Formats: C-alpha cells, structure tokens, sequence
C-alpha cells in the first residue's frame, strides 16, 4: 500500500523508499536511511504545519505519499495514478 | 475511435516521452525513425516494437567504415537529446571494443543555441587541426547551421563529416551544396522508393483532400504565397521533390500494425467478417505479442521480422554526397548487414584522417599514449 | 562555497599531487603539449 491519510489539502509524495531492483523485480532493497528519513521528514513537516495555528488556521493536509522504488517506471506510474485522482 | 496502435514519432528523446508514458495505459507504440539503443531494452519500454535497428548496428558499420578508410582520429559532435548521445556511446564503445579508433573530441550541441555557441563549435574543432574527420549524430536543423558556420571559417575540404541516420538521403541538411560539404558520408536504413506512394503523391492537390490540415502551409511554403500563386500549380514537376527515407519504413510499420491486426480477427474473433466483441476491448500485451509475431514480405521484398526486443535486423547503406558536374544525387555505394560492403572505388569523387604522419622509416622510433591513435615520433640517438 | 571559496586547508587529512606530466623545475628541459593544454611533456633537448 502507501501513506494515505484525509486531510482539507492533499499533497502528493514520491520518495525512494526502496533501491534500485535488478532485472528480477522491479523493487530492490528497502532505503532504510534515505526512504525512511525522507518520509519521517514530510510526516513531521506536515504535523507541525497542522498544529501551526499561525500557518494556515483551522485546516488540516493530508499526506499522498506512494512509494517510488527509485525507478523511473514505478514513479511515473505513481504519477499517473496521481494524475487519475486528479481528474 | 479508439486507438488499437499509434504509430512512434522520429526523435528519439521525443519517442522516449511517449513510450514511457503510453506503457502505463498498455498500447503498443510502433515508430519509424526513433533508433537509439536505450529504447531498445525490453525493461523500460516493452510496448516499442519498433520496425527499425537500433544504433549499435549504426555504430558497427560506422566503425567498420573508418576501419576500412584507415581513420584512426575521427572528431565527435552531438546534439542534446537521447539520440545523439545514445549514437555517440555506442560509437565510442564499438570503436574501443575494437579497431583502436580512438575520439579527438567530444562537442555538444545545445537545445537552445544562441548565436554564438555555433561558431564555438567550429572553432573548437579548429583547434586540433589533426582531426579532420568530425562524425555528426545530430538532426538537420542543427546540421545546417552547423555547416552555415563552418562555411564561414573558409575551411573548405579540411572536414569530412559523417552522416548519421538523421543526416541520410536528404536534400535540406545538404542544401549548402559541395562549398562546404563536399563528398560528405552518410548511412541510412536499407531503404527503398516507394512506387504507390509516388502515384499517391502525383494525384494530391491544395483541395483534393481536406484531412490533412497541414497541407494549406505545405503549399504555401512550397510555393510563397498566401506574390500570388495560382492552384493549378503542379508540385510534380515544379518543386524537384524527393520522398524521404524513412517513409517506406512508415509504410512497413502500418503493414506490420495491420497484418497483427488481421491476426487477431482471425484468432481471437471467429470466422465472422466483423469485429467481435471480445476485440473491442483490445489487451495491451495481446496486441504487442501479435506485432512481435508478425511475418509478412514488405514493398520492397525485404522480410519483415520481430525480435524479442522489438528490434529490426541490421541492414544499412552508405552513400556519399558530392558533385559530380553534372547531377548532384545519392549513390548506393556501400551495403551493410553484418559486415561491411563498402566499395573503395566509388569514394571522394583517397584521404586518411590519421593523427600524426609516419615518425619515420626506422630512422626513428614511434611510441603510443593513453589513446593508441597517434604515433608520436621520437629519435633514436 | 557562497559564490567565493572558504576551503581550509589545514583541516586537510589525507598536499595531494594529482598530475599528468612532472613540472621541470630547473628549466632544463623544452615544454612540448598534444593538442590539449593538459600535460606539460618534458623533452630533454641537447
């Protein structure tokens, strides 16, 4: 799945959570440093912004995040179905 | 109104784009004149059956002809995009792999030149008077300036620049006449005139057909008006126009497209002479496996195969431009498939790019560098 | 780097010779290039 959550705003996230995958599967080894750290980042950002009285009062953003793999084909099929939940 | 296939542009960069995003809506892309290698693998853009070989062939038979020219420091000059530089490495590579034919310099082309970055271009090159021979893997619309500002640094003959697919048997690139392309080589894909698309063209006017939206300001470029021009004008023998290339591969590419569609009524739908509904909703990979399946003799005879990879077997030709005295045309000259036919005695109306003359007759002695090329000499005492 | 280099070079732990021809410095020697101001070939004329 992905990171997926309801809020007023919602805002889209690509992020390598995985390594590049060999000709096996298209997915490598979980970016335990680089993924995580990122996705945390966001999370916190986005936390902070929702309890910010000062930024933006009274309303919540939501997080869109999907998992890029670090590969070209999977993260521009997450932006597709980005764009399809746009239209 | 849906679209089973479309058919792929010619950029290669532009190809790219497309593939990539038409993979996720699963419909296969079949294009003409997209030949780079990148496009080629079949982990990337697995709906990009294309009906041409991709560049490592290209690069083969361009290392195989300055092999048979005895050309050992040949110049590089790329454009920006994924062609030029896919056309580059694979000839880098075919060339280090073997033949010792090492690269003088690397030039780049950028997408947005201003003014001044072509002459750059020239004047780079002129600085490592040793390399004559420049090989060219950009598009015509860099070419032709390119040629426009070697023209003006009076360097006439000192270059023999090499066409790449995109410079083939075209008359715009090679518009700047022999002043300063003269005998100029070139590759291109086994091509072949196409006699149905010459009677097509023959009976086509400004009102004829009024589909082709583009044909108001194919005319009025053809012919400058909106200088008024009548529409009784013929451009058959008015305009001394010559097919491209590569139309005839469009053509096979539409016949490949077809053919897999036939297949698909015949199998997939029964006997009937309608579409069944089960074709209505066509698969993505289905459609694909057909055109890789596809075998059917083309115009010209030459089979028509699918790969794995979606790629068409080498076969290439080399011609020359130059001025004869009498008419200036592309000859077939040389014929490539899998090793090199090129005929010596049809060439430059012979000159090696080599990059330093013979040291000496065993009066001194020849050492080598990081690029095998050039034979520095050295005396012995 | 803020558009001007602040490198300190006494924090450098490892000074290094990354080189492609030896510079002669007694002077001795005629300084003769390929076609690419790169290396500085020392030729020991007579």
């Amino acid at each position: 799945n992905s990171i997926r959550i309801d809020g007023d705003i919602t805002l889209g996230g690509l992020f390598p959570v995985h390594g590049r995958g060999s000709e096996g599967k298209p997915c490598g080894e979980l970016k335990k440093e680089k993924g995580i750290h990122r996705l945390e980042a966001m999370l916190f950002a986005l936390d902070r912004i929702n309890n910010d009285p000062d930024l933006l009062p009274n309303i919540t953003l939501g997080a869109r995040i999907l998992d890029t793999c670090s590969r070209d084909t999977h993260a521009l099929e997450q932006s597709l179905t980005f764009v399809q939940a746009l239209i | 109104e849906r679209v089973v296939g479309v058919i792929g542009a010619s950029g290669s960069s532009v190809s790219i784009m497309v593939a990539n995003i038409l993979r996720l809506f699963k419909i296969p892309q079949i294009s003409y004149a997209s030949t780079a290698p990148d496009l080629s693998d079949n982990s990337r853009y697995d709906f990009f059956s294309r009906v041409v070989p991709s560049d490592t062939y290209q690069a083969q038979a361009m290392v195989d002809i300055v092999r048979a020219l005895k050309w050992n420091y040949v110049s590089t000059v790329a454009s920006e995009g994924s062609y030029g530089e896919s056309g580059v490495e694979a000839f880098i590579q075919k060339s280090r792999e073997d033949g010792g034919v090492c690269i003088a310099q690397s030039v780049k082309i950028p997408r947005e030149p201003k003014a001044g970055e072509f002459d750059k271009i020239i004047r780079r090159l002129l600085e490592t008077s040793n390399a004559r021979a420049v090989i060219i893997f950009a598009n015509e619309d860099d070419i032709r300036r390119v040629l426009e500002a070697a023209r003006r640094a009076n360097q006439t003959g000192h270059f023999f620049w090499m066409g790449s697919d995109s410079w083939g048997s075209k008359i715009a690139p090679v518009l700047h006449l022999e002043e300063v392309a003269e005998g100029a080589v070139t590759i291109l894909p086994k091509r072949m005139s196409v006699r149905g698309f010459d009677r097509y063209f023959s009976s086509r006017t400004l009102d004829n057909n009024r589909r082709n939206i583009w044909f108001a300001e194919f005319w009025e470029d053809n012919f400058h008006c909106k200088k008024k021009c009548t529409n009784r004008e013929r451009i058959g023998q008015d305009s001394a126009y010559e097919q491209e290339g590569k139309v005839q591969f469009v053509i096979d590419a539409v016949y490949a497209m077809g053919h897999a569609l036939h297949a698909m009524h015949r199998d997939l739908c029964p006997g009937r002479v309608g579409l069944c509904p089960r074709m209505d909703p066509v698969d993505g990979t289905q459609l694909l496996k057909y055109i890789r399946n596809v075998n059917f003799s083309g115009i010209a005879g030459n089979p028509v195969t699918f790969n794995e990879n979606g790629d068409a077997p080498g076969r290439y030709d080399i011609y020359q431009y130059q001025l004869r005295n009498d008419s200036a045309e592309y000859k077939v000259i040389g014929s490539w498939t899998d090793h090199l036919h090129l005929r010596i005695e049809r060439m430059h109306w012979l000159p090696r790019s080599i990059c330093s003359l013979p040291c000496q007759p065993g009066e001194r002695k020849k050492t080598v560098k990081g690029m095998p090329c050039c034979w520095h000499c050295e005396p012995c005492t």
